Parts: C-alpha cells; structure tokens; sequence
C-alpha cells in the first residue's frame, strides 16, 4: 500500500533533446508527467510589449505577436524570478521582471531584417539564442520605416500561453510491441517497427501478455532552446512536487477545519 | 437534379403546411368530451373516434385475429375434462372445483361464445387480415412486468381460479368508461367507442392463455388490472388540446 | 460496439465510467468473470444506465432472418435477439432498432 | 468578446477553497474530493496510487465539464480506514517517489557527462 | 453445499459456425456421465482452450463452503474461504430461460437452462433430473478448471 | 505573409530557418534533402517550409516614401 | 461575434410601436406565423398572449 | 351531476401551479409548512402536492354551462 522505486537511464545527451527511459512505474504518472513537460514549466517570455513608433507594413498587433514566440534562455533566472502576478509592488521590476528594447530604422537603400540580435536586454544572461544559426527574423523594414519599442518578460508556464511552452515535441511511447494488445491491428504484418522494438523481423507483434503491467516508458523531450532537456525534466519533477505539497497542505487544513 | 428538386420542395412544403395549419386552428377538444371548431360546430362526437390522446397508444396484435378454427378452438376454450393439463396448471384445491361446479363451466362456455363474437366481429371490421393494430395499453408487457415482479416462475402450479379472472375482465370493461351516462344512448356509445379495447382484452386475458403462458396469481392479477386500469385513464385525452394544429 | 459480446473492462477502467452516472446506487457490480482476473463485461456495465426494471425484446440490424425458425434461438450465436429483463441487458447488441 | 482569461485555469478565486470534503449518504465511508483550478494532471496519479492500496474499495474522479476548471474524486474504502487518511498516505507516498525519481535522474544526468 | 450441478466435461468443437467474435468462441462439449449438452462461452483470449479438453464444471449458487448466500457485490477485501481457489475460470450470471420438452399431461424429461453471464451464454442442455437446483431469476457460478488428465 | 517564429503542431523555432532554407535551395540542395539538412524531422514542421507564401516582399514594394 | 445578438427593451419603430430589426440597429427576432402555431399546438396561451402583447407593444 | 372528467388535465394544474406561484409572489398566506425554501414555484408545487391550493376550477361547457371543481376535490395527474 504505498509507492514503488522507479528507475531512470539516459541513452542519448546532447544539447538539443534527451532520450531518456523510465521504468517501472505506472502510466499515470508517466502521462502526467509529460503534461507537465508540455504545460506546466516555468519560463520567461515577453508577455508585455510598448509599441512607441511602427511605420512598418504589418499591423501593429502583429508585432507584439511576434515577439511573444521569441524564446529566451532562462537556465539559472526563471528559478530567481517571481510571478508578476505575485509581486508586491508597481510597474515591472526588474526583481520580477527583465526589460527589452528595439530600435531600428532601415536608412541604406537596402531592405533590413530586424532580427532577434536587435532585442538589446538589460540583463546579461536573459538573452534570446544567439549565444551558440540564424536569428529568428522578426520584421523586414524599408528605406523610410522603423520600428522602435520596448517590453518586458515575465515567468509563466505552458498552461497560460503557448510562448511559456519549451519541450517542442515529447514524443511519449511505452510497450513497442503490442503485447498488452492497448491497441488492435487489423493487419499486423501492414505495420512497422517502432523504433524501440526488440522483437526480431519475422514475428510482427509480441504474444499476448495478461498479467503484465505497462512499464518501459520512453521519452524524448525536445527543447526549443530556452531551457537544457534536463533542466525542463527536473523543473518539471519539482513544479509537480510542490503542487503536490500544497495539495496535502490545503487537505490537511481542511481537515483540521472540520 | 437533387438539389433543384430540393429547393422547389423547400418553397412548395411551406405554402402546404401554411394551408393546412390555417384550416383546422380553432379545433379543440371541449370538456365535454368532444371535438368542436370555434362555431361550435361538431366535427366528431370523440377526438380520434375513441377520444384518447396520441402519445400514449403503442403498436400491438390481435391473437384472436387471423387464427383457424381448429386453433381457435384449442387456445381460447379452457377445456375442462382434461383433469391431468389442469392439475398441471392449477393447483388441486382448483381442479375439483372446476369440475364439481357447473357453474363455472357455463360461464366458461359463455367466455368462449363472447370470445367467438368478438372474433367474428374483428374479422367483418378489420379485412385482410391486419393483426398489427394500435392500442393505449401494451397487456403483454404488463404481463411480463407482473410476472418479473411477482416472480411467477411458469413452471409450478398457479393459484388463479377463472372465475376470479373473468370476474375481474368484466369489472375493468366497467371502469373504463368513456361516454359517462347511465342513458341507453350513452351506454350504446360508450360500447362502441371502447369495442376493440375490450376485445384485446378479453382476447389476451383468458382463462386458458392465463393458466398456461402466464400462470399469474390473485396478487398479480389484482395488481395488472390496476396497472391497466389507471394507464388508460391516463392515456384518456385530456380536454382542451388543440388537436387541429397537431394534426396540420 | 460497447455492447458486444467480446467487450471486457478492467477494475480501473469500470470504476471510471460508473463516475459519470448521476444514479448510481453506490455498489460495484459483481465482475462477469472474477478468475483468473476481475473482468467486467460491457452489457454488465451498461445495464447500471438502465433504470428501474425495464422489459423488452428488440431484434438487432445484423440479425439473420434464419435463426429464430432454427435452433439456437434463446441462444444466438452472432449477438443478436435484445433482451432485457428487470431493466439489466442480457443478449444482443444495441443500435438503433432498440435505443 | 466572451472569452475567458488564461489566468482563470490554475489561480484561486477569491472565496473559492481549493479542496472541499463532503461526505457521500449512500454508502458507508465515501467521501467526495472536490478540487478547483486543476485538470487531469492532478487527479489521475492520484487515482492510480489510490488504486494500488489495496484497502480502497473504489477510486475514481471525473470532470463535471471541461470548460469549467473542477474535478470530484470519489473514494471509498473500508469501514476500518477512512478515506482521508487514504488520500494523505496516496498524497505523501507519490511526493516520495517523485522525489526518489528526480533524483536518480539527476545522478544518472551528472554521471552521463563524461562518465 | 449449494452445488446446482457437478460433472465432467469434454471440448469437441470450437465455433462450427466460425468463430464471430475475437475473445469468445462456443464450446459444443460433452458430457462423460450424465450425458448433457454445453454450449458454454469462455474468453479465449485470457483463459485458451484447445480440443479433447477435459474440465470440472460445477455451477454453485455461492462460492462459499458454508453457503451464506451472498447479497452479490464486489468486494476484494474478505478473508472468509472460496471455492474458486481450486478453480482457473469462474463466471458469475443469470439463468433466465428453463425450457424443456413439457406436455399438456405428463412432466418433462430433459430441460435445458439457459444462463447469461454479463453477455456470454451457456446452454446445459440434458435429462431433466439433475437440473432442479435450476430456477428463472437466480444468481450462479461457473467454477470450471481445466484437468491435467 | 512572413515566416512564423515556431509550428503551429509541434512549437519548433522555424522563423530563424527561412534564410538558410533560401540559401541552401540555391545553392544546389532540393527541397527533401534541404528539409533535413535544416534539422526538420517531424513532417508536421515540413509544411512551414513548404507551404509557406513570401508575401511580405509585394508588400515591401509598395516603399512609403522613397 | 457578428452574429451573436441580445435585446432587453431596445429602440422602438416609429410607424408601429414594434422592436427594430437588424442587428446593427438593435432590433429583436421576429416571432414567426410557424412559432405561433407551434405554441398554439403546446396549448400555451398565456405564453402566446405574452409575446405578442406584453413583449410586443402594450397599449391602452 | 357534474360530467367532466375527474382528472386534472395538464393545461389546468399549469395554470393552476402558475397562479399560485404568482399569488406567493405577491405576499400571500401559504397552505403548508415550508421546509425552508423561497421559490414561489416550488411552493405551489409543494402545496398542489399537499392538496391545499384554494383555487376552484370553472370548466365552461359548450352548450354554456359551467361546473365548478376544487383542487382538493379531483384526482392530479402529476
Ligand atoms: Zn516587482
Ligand atoms: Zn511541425
């Protein structure tokens, strides 16, 4: 009556993805867990922009839009920052908040491609990914256009907005072979092999298996560039556990209540 | 072609069911049982010819409709010299009863003549041979309630003497009343008006199909003539529908 | 399809769909097959949607003409010929004709 | 014009609990477990850990409408155990395990690199 | 003791008017002594049977020794004894048709009960003798295991 | 009308690939290998590469002064 | 958003003393020969006199 | 020597279960003791049930006439 000891093994680290296996563990947990990956991760992004002068040809929206997809790296700030939301004082400070500023205006006679290396941040290390590739291009611009503003970015999670959704794909797979038969072919033989599969070529699927547990889940979360795979599996882990904490704290007040 | 003969009947449709809406709008049902227009004028002495309402009336059949006569014979007549089928089917304290009393016999003999008119009577009414009829009352379906409540379990001896049975048919065919007046003329309508009703009854309720498909006891009886006697009140039309615009 | 004869549900997966009814009684039904696991049917499971005691009989679509003349007739052996009593499913399979 | 905010999916109104117990009165020791501002994430980890105790006769939640930001659980366990102390153990023991979890694979992380 | 019926039985063919489904198939088995027809519906799936077969069907109103009559609910937690601990495949269902070859005069001579298990059938069609412990609308058991032999 | 920053399936930053897409299609490359020499694996990230329209230059030729 | 409309007592016609029509003017729905037809068949007269007179244009 | 039916139509014990609501409504005496509730509907509703609403039907005939039935006098239907 009581949990069970997961295992974790690595089988590829790069600076780009993590593939990494768990085993021995419910499929609860491992489905939840990929929802945090995807929804609920800390991360900064610009949330609020102040558009002083746009002569360009889009909308003046469509600017603000732009640069809410800018990705910006957050490895050692987004666990330092506090929710605006939360904050305890007025206009966005920098305690609780990083500033940005842009400020370009096409003079030479060719067309200019305001990327993100214009985005000049107050801070050192909240930066967009231009450290390490071209840059993501936000406007093009004319002879006798500009674009000038500033904004701000806040910490948020995936559940809000699209912008605070790092992981790009989790590609989520457990049982490669159907043997716990959660899925029914037609005509096994018509299918491939997952890329996890260890069964040999001849046989299409494992046998049925009925006393038998999902386990084995494989994942490979993929990070856009703001935050390392790792680092978005271990704020996932905690994010998780602290809402657990705080759920058994409220039960645990409630219940005293009564 | 699909689509143009859909677009003429969208614009066609309309215009019919505007006509046929503005001509019955002001046909009523008046507390006095009987449907009137707004000049007062009868149209029909009861809503439907029998004055009941069209939500509560389900498809059924007639078994004594379309049998043969050797059939007929053998399934409405409750035979009364077999003295091993109606230890079979009723219990001893019942059999010598059904013997001894002659009484019971001449009412049974009067049940199965009843039964016969009420035959002949459908088949110079209802030609060709429609057993497919529709009624306010499913008696099937109240049977097998009866007998999944009670628990009948068809197997055993039953305790239900005809008597009891064909006692209770005729005081139903009484409560069931739909012309209210003691005047021959209104006796003469309220039988008319509740003719076929009666006739499934009393051709589903027998003393034979009763002691041989059904073998319900007095309590389940006594509860099925209850449960039949307040869904045709309540499948009685109530007074003051418009009738006209749910016809048009 | 949830009504089929080859329809069998988990402990798990039961007591999630008895969540989403506004009159359960508050008592598992007994599993159609408790060894060599507790396995639910779904005709089982969907005789709870039935309320009160209900008796019918309805006849499914891919119901062979025949059967009912032939033996086999109380028992049918594609799943056909709808029969409830006391409000609980029992044979056939659910589809228009009967819902 | 009616759409609602994005904040309104994980943050407390103000009045609104974030549990609420209330027992059941058609069968002994069942108690209902409603949650506001959550989803799935946090009600079926804790299904399935209630589904390992073996003292839980039944354990289940659901979703009244998913437009609207609640969850009911519903657990019932033996009449010797009450459902809330089955919720905190479920609670405690998953926290535990998260836990065990993140740090084997911190430590199978730091051993990857160069290792 | 609770025990409606108890024999031995024989497979001797699967599905002879192949097999519909993909987790049930009939089983047209014997009798050995009683010499009783059984079309019972086992999932092959979990539970596989091949044919020539033998097992030890015994339908029990209850699965306990004693016979207390269960109400009838699902309830893991109970430590009291049960007959399916010798047993590989139990089924719990209704019987809900007895027919038989009755007359207008003389009692009937083979039976044949007709039990539902939550959607599988089952036919144990025979002499009329040993089916007494069989009546319309009462709870039942399957208790079959599958003999060595 | 101009490159999006990321996939509207999956969330991959595509808006910082249109360029080299460009660059690598005129230099001698075609368009299934420039895909995964880009590093598009998932065919859900293909589209914003192919079915992309550059509208933006005719909006560009329409210069408000000069 | 173009098409969702509501109305609670809105401006009134000049000529018969009717709601407005169009959405843009702030007008209501119209309540169609059919719709009392059908309320007719439902039996509802209060409902039916309610529309047409109290919702409508009250008069003395 | 009243003829109509003795049952409750539809239309009357909505309209009855109306007039009632309204009179509540307006600050009028109830006809049974409330639970603690407040919605005139679902006390006429509960009174209708207790046979205590102090209506009287009037039903015209055709030919003129007029019968007078009590709510505590009939059969309801619902
Ligand atoms: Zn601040
Ligand atoms: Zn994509």
């Amino acid at each position: 009556p009581y949990a069970n000891q997961p295992t974790v093994r690595i089988t590829e680290l790069t600076d780009e993805n993590v593939k990494f296996i768990i085993e021995n563990t419910d499929l609860a947990v491992a489905n939840s867990i990929r929802r945090v990956f995807i929804a609920e991760v800390p991360i900064i992004a610009i949330d609020w922009v102040q558009i002083d002068a746009n002569s360009s040809v889009l909308h003046d929206e469509f600017i603000a839009h732009r640069l809410g997809l800018i990705p910006l790296t957050s490895d050692d700030i987004v666990d330092k920052l506090q929710y605006s939301r939360d904050c305890t004082c007025e206009e966005f400070c920098p305690e609780c908040s990083v500033e940005f500023t842009l400020d370009v205006r096409c003079n030479e006679d060719q067309t200019r491609h305001v990327t993100s290396r214009d985005l000049i941040s107050n801070s050192p290390r909240v930066i967009p990914v231009t450290s390490r590739q071209d840059d993501i291009l936000i406007v093009k611009l004319r002879k006798g256009q500009e674009l000038r503003l500033r904004a701000y970015a806040k910490k948020g999670f995936g559940k809000e907005h699209a912008k605070w959704n790092p992981t790009a794909g989790v590609a989520f797979e457990y049982d490669p072979d159907n043997a716990l038969r959660h899925t029914v072919y037609p005509k096994p033989e018509e299918w491939p092999k997952s890329e996890y599969s260890e069964l040999d070529e001849d046989e299409s699927q494992a046998p049925y298996d009925p006393n038998g547990k999902p386990e084995r889940f494989y994942y490979n979360v993929e990070s856009c560039g703001s935050l390392r795979p790792e680092t978005i599996v271990l704020s996932a882990l905690s994010g998780l556990k602290k809402k657990l904490s705080d759920l058994q704290t409220q039960l645990s007040h409630e219940i005293q209540s009564d | 072609e699909g689509l143009i003969d859909t677009a003429v009947k969208t614009a066609e449709t309309g215009y019919i069911q505007r006509r046929l809406i503005k001509s019955m709008e002001s046909v009523m049902v008046k507390y006095d049982a009987t449907v009137r227009n707004s000049i007062n004028q009868v149209v029909q002495l009861r809503y439907g010819e029998d004055g009941l309402a069209g939500e509560s009336v389900e498809f059924q059949n007639l078994a004594t409709l379309k049998p043969s006569n050797k059939a007929f014979e053998k399934k409405f007549r409750f035979d009364y010299t077999n003295e091993r089928a109606l230890r079979r089917t009723l219990q001893e304290d019942l059999v010598k009863d059904v013997l001894s009393n002659a009484h019971i016999q001449n009412e049974l003999e009067r049940e199965f003549e009843r039964m016969r008119e009420d035959r002949e009577v459908l088949r110079v009414i209802f030609p060709t041979g429609d057993s497919k009829v529709v009624l306010p009352c499913n008696l099937l379906r109240m049977i097998w309630n009866a007998q999944k409540i009670f628990h009948i379990n068809p197997r055993l001896p039953s305790d239900l003497h005809p008597i009891k049975v064909v006692e209770g048919v005729k005081e139903l065919s009484k409560k069931l009343v739909i012309v209210n007046g003691d005047d021959p003329l209104s006796r003469q309508a309220q039988e008319n008006a509740t003719l076929l009703f009666n006739i499934h009854l009393r051709s589903t309720l027998c003393s034979r199909r009763m002691a041989e498909e059904f073998r319900l006891s007095g309590e389940a009886f006594d509860w099925l003539l209850g449960e039949i006697e307040s869904k045709f009140n309540q499948a009685i039309a109530h007074p003051g529908e418009m009738v006209g615009a749910l016809a048009a | 399809k949830f009504t089929k004869r080859d329809v069998f549900l988990e402990r798990g997966e039961v007591m999630n769909l008895l969540m989403f009814l506004s009159t359960w009684d508050g008592k598992v039904p007994q599993p159609a097959i408790l060894k060599p696991r507790p396995l639910w049917t779904g005709k089982q499971i969907f005789s709870l949607i039935i309320p009160g005691h209900i008796n019918c009989i309805r006849t499914h679509s891919t119901h062979p003409d025949d059967e009912d003349s032939g033996p086999y007739k109380h028992i049918s052996p594609g799943d056909t010929k709808v029969v409830v009593e006391n409000g609980e499913l029992i044979m056939g399979i659910l589809c228009k004709k009967s819902l | 014009m009616n759409a609602p905010p994005a904040f309104e999916s994980f943050l407390l109104f103000e009045g609104e609990k974030k549990i609420t117990i209330n027992k059941d009165t058609k069968v002994p020791n069942a108690c209902l477990f409603t949650i506001n501002k959550e989803d799935h994430t946090l009600g079926n980890i804790i299904k399935s850990q209630l589904l390992k105790d073996p003292q839980v006769l039944f354990a289940g939640y659901k979703v009244p409408h998913p437009l609207e930001h609640k969850i009911i659980i519903r657990v019932q366990t033996t009449p010797d155990y009450s459902p809330q102390e089955a919720f905190t153990n479920a609670i405690t023991d998953l926290i535990s395990e998260l836990s065990l979890l993140e740090e084997r694979f911190r430590v199978a992380i730091k051993d990857k690199q160069e290792g | 003791a609770g025990i409606l019926f108890e024999d031995i039985f024989d497979v001797k063919d699967i599905d002879p008017e192949g097999k519909k489904f993909d987790r049930v198939s009939r089983l047209h088995c014997e009798s050995e002594s009683f010499k009783m027809d059984l079309i019972l519906d086992v999932n092959i799936q979990i539970y596989p049977v091949d044919l020539g077969d033998k097992f030890r069907l015994v339908i029990a109103s209850t699965l306990y020794e004693d016979g207390t009559l269960d109400d009838g609910e699902y309830n893991p937690t109970d430590d009291r004894p049960s007959r399916a601990d010798q047993f590989e495949y139990v089924m719990y269902g209704k019987v809900y048709r007895i027919e038989g070859d009755e007359t207008s005069t003389e009692a009937a001579t083979r039976l044949s009960a007709y039990v539902s298990y939550g959607g599988l059938l089952m036919r144990l069609q025979g002499d009329a003798n040993n089916l007494h412990g069989f009546e319309v609308d009462s709870r039942v058991y399957l208790l079959m295991k599958k003999l060595a032999f | 009308m101009i490159i999006p920053v990321r996939c509207f399936t999956c969330g991959k930053i595509v808006g910082n690939k249109w360029e080299a897409y460009l660059g690598l299609l005129q230099a001698e490359y075609t368009e299934g290998d420039a895909l995964d020499a880009l590093g598009l694996k998932r065919y859900c990230c293909r589209r914003m590469l192919l079915a992309h329209v550059d509208l933006i230059e005719k909006l560009l030729n329409y210069a408000p002064l000069e | 958003d173009d098409k969702i409309h509501s109305r609670a007592r809105g401006p009134i016609q000049i000529l018969n003393r009717q709601p407005m029509e169009g959405r843009s003017r702030d007008g209501g729905l119209r309540f169609g020969e059919m719709e009392r037809d059908c309320q007719i068949a439902h039996g509802a007269a209060q409902f039916l006199r309610e529309r047409l007179f109290e919702a409508s244009d009250p008069y003395q | 020597k009243r003829i109509t039916t003795p049952y409750m139509t539809k239309y009357e014990r909505a309209r009855v279960l109306g007039t009632r609501a309204l009179q509540i409504a307006m600050c009028a005496p109830v006809m049974v003791e409330l639970e603690g509730e407040t919605d005139p509907l679902l006390i006429a509703m509960k009174e209708l049930k207790a046979r205590k609403i102090p209506i009287i039907i009037r039903r015209y005939l055709p030919d003129g006439s007029y019968e007078d039935w009590g709510v505590d006098e009939l059969i309801i239907s619902d």
